[PDB]
């Protein structure tokens, strides 16, 4: 049941992406967080369990804006 | 639209995962928005314009979808795969 989930958070400083990757992180299932995008404004969440409805309305608080980009099932 | 000359996604692959087998890249009138890395021979949902779009890859990573007028969701076998 792991998966793959991909988040566009608001995220302009290096310090609002470190307070968006350790939020990530807190999650409960979480394996991994990575920032990514040509802008990094992209959080890679992996784990198993993971509400992803949770995680962004969550970061979505918390950093203001945040929207869902993918989904995938590890295979 | 011409997936052998675009560059390559900005990817990071996990060492405990299964590695994925395709690039997909995503266009708005042509115009690449997105890319990264899926399963072949499997599925997703992705942001698609205004859409969360269920998307499946076939064995060779072509990807098929109900994407919104103008935009298309399109992959290929990474090197190697």
């Amino acid at each position: 049941q792991r998966t793959k989930i991909v988040v566009k958070v608001h995220m302009p400083c290096g310090k609002s992406r470190a307070k968006a990757l350790a939020l990530a992180a807190s999650v409960n299932g979480v394996d991994s967080v990575e920032i990514t995008g040509e802008d990094k404004d992209r959080l890679v969440v992996v784990g198993r369990g993971i509400d992803p409805v949770r995680l962004v309305a969550l970061l979505r608080e918390k950093c203001g804006l945040a929207e869902l980009l993918m989904v995938e099932l590890v295979k | 639209i011409d997936l052998s000359r675009e560059r390559d996604p900005n990817f990071f692959d996990h060492p405990g995962i299964p590695v994925p087998e395709c690039f997909w890249f995503m266009f708005k009138n042509n115009v690449r928005q997105d890319a990264g890395t899926c399963y072949s021979s499997w599925k997703m949902d992705m942001k698609v314009g205004p859409n969360w779009v269920h998307i499946k890859s076939d064995d060779n990573c072509n990807l098929s979808g109900d994407f919104p007028p103008g935009w298309i969701v399109l992959g290929k076998k990474r090197p190697g795969f």
